[PDB]
RNA sequence: GACGGAGCCAGCGAGUACAACCUUGGCCGAGAGGUCUGGGUAAUCUUGUGAAACUCCGUCGUGCUGGGGAUAGAGCAUUGUAAUUAUUGCUCUUCAACGAGGAAUUCCUAGUAAGCGCAAGUCAUCAGCUUGCGUUGAUUACGUCCCUGCCCUUUGUACACACC
RNA sequence: GACGGAAGGGCACCACCAGGAGUGGAGCCUGCGGCUUAAUUUGACUCAACACGGGGAAACUCACCAGGUCCAGACACAAUAA
């Protein structure tokens, strides 16, 4: 790069939002979770973490070859210097983002939004944390939009209790 | 194709140019992000940029 | 050589440093007398740790200052709280403990910092107001 | 009562090299001719001799219609009918005098000025 | 500094250059009160001429005057160039000229009847007593005529 | 769009090499990396290529995403004709 | 076999404080466990970078302003140690996070 | 107080690549700003950002007067393909309203109020703007519910679009 | 529950006392509203609109007005067609 240090620094952190971004576009069915952006001066690793790692693979090696490709083309990298790595997350039920994904998913393929949400609040209990809540807005086959709360356990909202113990996701679903 | 499509737009709002939506209101330039105000408010924490003070 | 303190001083933001020997009879702000500072009203405040200690505990000294930062009255105070600090610094390495608390004494007939470094440090101005404190103004209608 | 444009009277200007005259000008006008001169006004300059000619050398020649306000005319032209753009309307600007150099948009002002209260 | 008392010779309130110059003002500030001249420039003007700036408008004698008239009138010669005087470069001669007392606005006049008869913004504006040098009338200039 | 018909060719054959395509909603610009054509007609026969299925798309950070199924790439190989055992990336040549 | 010595700066960069740590705690081991000569890591001023902006994405309501700071710290350490054994040494040992960045001059 | 000199002291920043940044030092110009050079894609170089306000020696001296600098002229540069409807800057001259502000009402209880700058954001060029620093640093409270709200408790409601 | 020109008990310098500092006065500056205009694009209207939309816009911006181009109408099927 030859640019200043901090600068580096910033334009690696949109380059990683930037991925984020991608991965949550492209890998729905995939079953995105989250990117880890490891730097060694000769090789690029890019971590992701799905559910359904197949998928994600294709068949001997298809879609992480494309998405390599893909990744080159962009940032411009030559080709051999960037490298993905598809790996399960051990506690799926404890990722938002991929609870969010589930959740979308349940949404578009007809189910009740209510019977969603207590399933995805169950299946969160299943996987063991220390309570979830979960935020439904907008139109409930109704004309007129509301909100949801589906709690259980307890939360927490202020300070740095919140972060690392806590994970948000923010996903919207479209509809007729 | 045209060679009277366009004419010079080299700074203010033409070159200075928005990196997400394909705006040209609110554009932080600090650290060459380029990035609008609105979606860097929802990303900012995945770029590193956080609420400390 | 000689062994010598090496002290400072603070107000605001400005930093003094004063550095104490063994000599003839130095006071130096910089590479200035103290006769001199800046103000000339603010003369006394650096004079006067000297006044309250008796300027004869400075027959057998050098005192040396470097000072940045701050405004100039700010510097000043910086100053003179380093050369209190540097006198007390030199008693506790050299002299003896009655002296010291003396010294302390004398000092503390008026506590202008002097042996201790003052709190009272610059609030962050914050949005909505021109102020720290300070609101903008509000307009109704 | 005669005119002096800057100094030099007004016959010999009618016919008179323009560097010349940048020479003897203003800054601004000294700097817009220094910044660019191949392919920027395209050919107006042409345009206006073309319409002198077509004229009967006595009476002023035809109507030739800008939307360059920005341009500053320079002594060949002078007794030439240039229709000056107000985004809608083309205003008709003769000139005699050191209106040479200066920017073509001061003639025709733009907004419609103002009726307002009527009290 | 000057310990000299002075008697009767100084003549307070005089008549220069048609313009009432009046008492005791610090020589150059006696002078600012014409029309065209001004501060610095006086002040300069004063120092062309070798009069000390610390004396009295009644103070000054005939000859002195008349020196200090002619630098204003004819400031050219007297080592003054072009960032210096009123009418630099000028649109009727060429030469630069520092206008003065019953000169400068007379010189205003006959630009903007020259603009009236030319018809641009600026002496249209002129004409209709409205204000020039952009400035946004939604606010300025509510005192009118 | 209708594009020169040859520069058209070549975009394909350079999408055939790589199996990876890019091309930002940067319209009316002079070029296009890597292919050296006009932005707008690539986008246009991207698009194209897409509606019949062949082709995927994503408008991310105004970038256009574009990769082929193994039945597009076939579809590709039959319009630039082309014989048999020429690779994209799809096969796999390396090892990681 | 070369041995030669070349005085070499390496500079580190980091948004993440502990990995940094991390780091530094590895080159001073490594250091040690090769018995050479160094400079110990020395700490700069950490270049908070501060982008000032109005929390509402419309500007109807009141003026709130959020700061959004990205504290960078930087760390360096200067060696001055041998050539080809100290390049392999100088390259090992990765903590996400934390750029290693090796210069040159001998 | 202003106007001259001359003292002299800051902290956040920010700044170059696949482009035209922050710019030092030496000569031009009376300013702005040019110009050959280098340093600096960063604790290093710009920058100790020698910042103002202040500090000392003057000059002026109760005067809409050297207070005020709006409005006007005219000219020299700069940014830009493009400055007219002064982009801005600098030199000039032009010197109005304005003698501490009615009823009204905002803000503030300690490094705070205010004065004073600076940098950043916007930015090609422009700050009277915001956002952050830092200099200078007071006065008066440490309380009450009177006005303006708020909180709970009780109370009365012919009110729940809930006293609008 | 709200509300009370109700009662207790507490609070607050977007409440007041004891005081600052001013704005409201003057000119300018910017933003509104109102009028005008081909267009003066708009959204905000008690704090919680009015130096707010990062809104210090000469083109760009951009939305407005006057004009002039361009197809960026995939694909499907019909017709045209060397
Ligand atoms: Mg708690
Ligand atoms: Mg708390
Ligand atoms: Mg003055
Ligand atoms: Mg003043
Ligand atoms: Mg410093
Ligand atoms: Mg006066
Ligand atoms: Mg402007
Ligand atoms: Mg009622
Ligand atoms: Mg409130
Ligand atoms: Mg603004």
């Amino acid at each position: 790069a030859i640019i200043s240090k901090k600068r580096k620094l910033v334009a690696d952190g949109v380059f990683y939002a930037e991925l984020n971004e991608f991965f949550t576009r492209e890998l729905a069915e995939e079953g995105y979770s989250g990117v880890e952006v490891r730097v060694t001066p000769t090789k690029t690793e890019i971590i992701i973490r799905a559910t359904k790692v197949q998928d994600v693979v294709g068949e001997n090696g298809r879609r992480i070859n494309e998405l390599t490709l893909l990744i080159e083309k962009r940032f411009k990298y030559k080709r051999g210097t960037i490298a993905l790595y598809a790996e399960r997350v051990h506690d799926r039920g404890l990722s938002a983002v991929a609870q969010a994904e589930s959740m979308k998913f349940k949404l578009l393929n007809g189910l009740a939004i209510r019977r969603a949400a207590y399933g995805v609040v169950r299946y969160v209990m299943e996987s063991g944390a220390k309570g979830c809540e979960v935020v439904i807005s907008g139109k409930l086959r109704a004309a007129r939009a509301k909100s949801m709360k589906f709690a259980d356990g307890f939360l927490i909202h202020s300070g740095q209790p919140v972060n690392d113990f806590i994970e948000t996701a923010t996903r919207h679903v479209l509809l007729r | 194709e045209n060679v009277w499509y366009s004419h010079p737009r080299k700074f203010g709002k033409g070159s200075r140019q928005c990196r997400i939506s394909g705006s040209h209101s609110g554009l932080i330039r600090k650290y060459g992000l380029n990035i609008d105000r609105q979606s860097f408010r929802e990303k900012a924490n995945d770029i590193g940029f956080y609420k400390y003070r | 050589t000689v062994p010598s303190v090496q002290t400072f001083g603070k107000k605001k933001s400005a930093t003094a440093v004063a550095h104490v020997k063994a000599g003839k009879g130095l006071i130096k702000v910089n590479g200035s007398p103290i006769t001199l500072v800046q103000p000339e009203i603010l003369r006394f405040k650096v004079y006067e740790p000297l006044l309250l200690v008796g300027l004869d505990k400075f027959a057998n000294i050098d005192i040396r200052v470097k000072v940045t930062g701050g405004g100039h009255v700010s510097q000043v105070y910086a100053i003179r709280q380093a050369i209190a600090k540097g006198l007390v610094a030199y008693h506790q390495k050299f002299v003896d403990e009655q002296s010291k608390n003396e010294l302390k004494k004398a000092f503390t007939s008026y506590d202008r910092t002097l042996l201790i470094a003052d709190s009272r440090r610059p609030e962050p101005k914050k949005f909505g107001g021109r102020g720290a404190r300070s609101r903008f103004q509000k307009s109704y209608r | 009562k005669t005119y002096s444009y800057k100094g030099v009277d007004l016959e010999k200007l009618l016919e008179m090299p323009t560097e010349d005259f940048v020479k003897l000008a203003p800054a601004r006008v000294r700097r817009k001719f220094a910044r660019g001169l191949s392919e920027k006004p395209a050919g107006l300059m042409k345009k206006l001799r073309a319409a002198k000619l077509s004229a009967p050398e006595n009476e002023k020649p035809a109507v030739v219609r800008t939307h360059l306000r920005n341009m500053i005319i320079v002594p060949e032209m002078i007794g030439s009918v240039v229709g000056v753009y107000n985004g809608k309307v083309f205003n008709q600007v003769e000139i005699r005098p050191e209106m040479v150099g200066h920017y073509l948009g001061e003639f025709s002002i733009t907004y419609t000025p103002v009726r307002h209260g009527r009290a | 500094s000057l310990v000299v008392q002075e008697q009767g010779s100084f003549q307070h309130i005089l008549r220069l250059l048609n313009t009432n110059v009046d008492g005791n003002i610090n020589v150059v500030y006696a002078l600012t009160t014409i029309r065209g001249v001004g501060r610095r420039y006086a002040n300069l003007v004063c120092k062309k001429a070798d009069v000390d700036l610390h004396k009295r408008a009644g103070e000054l004698t005939q000859e002195e005057l008349e020196r200090i008239v002619q630098i204003m009138q004819n400031p050219t010669h007297y080592k003054i160039p072009a960032w210096f005087l009123n009418r630099q470069k000028d649109v009727n001669d060429g030469k630069d000229y520092h206008s003065l007392a019953n000169n400068l606005e007379s010189k205003l006049r006959d630009d903007l009847e020259r603009l009236k008869k030319i018809r641009s913004h600026r002496g249209i504006r002129h004409f209709w007593g409205l204000r020039v040098r952009g400035q946004h009338t939604k606010t300025t200039g509510r005192r009118r005529a | 769009m209708l594009i020169p018909k040859e520069d058209r060719k070549k975009i394909y054959q350079h999408l055939f090499q790589e199996g990876v395509l890019v091309a930002k909603k940067d319209f009316n610009q002079p070029k296009h990396e890597e292919i050296d054509t006009k932005n707008l007609f690539v986008i246009k026969a991207l698009q194209s290529l897409t509606s019949k299925g062949f082709v995927k798309t994503q408008f991310s950070w105004q970038y256009y995403y574009y990769t082929l199924t193994e039945e597009g790439v076939v579809y590709l190989r039959e319009y630039l004709n082309l014989p048999e055992h020429i690779f994209p990336a799809t096969y796999l040549a390396g090892q990681s | 076999q070369e041995v030669v010595i070349h005085k070499i700066r390496i500079n580190l960069t980091s948004t993440k404080v502990k990995q940094l740590e991390n780091v530094s705690a590895n080159i001073i081991k490594n250091a040690e466990t090769f018995k050479l000569v160094k400079k110990g890591p020395v700490r700069l001023p950490t270049k908070v970078l501060k982008i000032s902006t109005r929390k509402t994405p419309n500007g109807e309501g009141s003026k709130t302003w959020d700061t959004y700071e990205m504290r960078i710290h930087k760390r360096y350490i200067d060696l001055e140690a041998p050539a080809h054994i100290v390049k392999r040494i100088t390259q090992i040992t990765i903590e996400p996070g934390v750029d290693v960045e090796v210069i040159i001059a001998a």
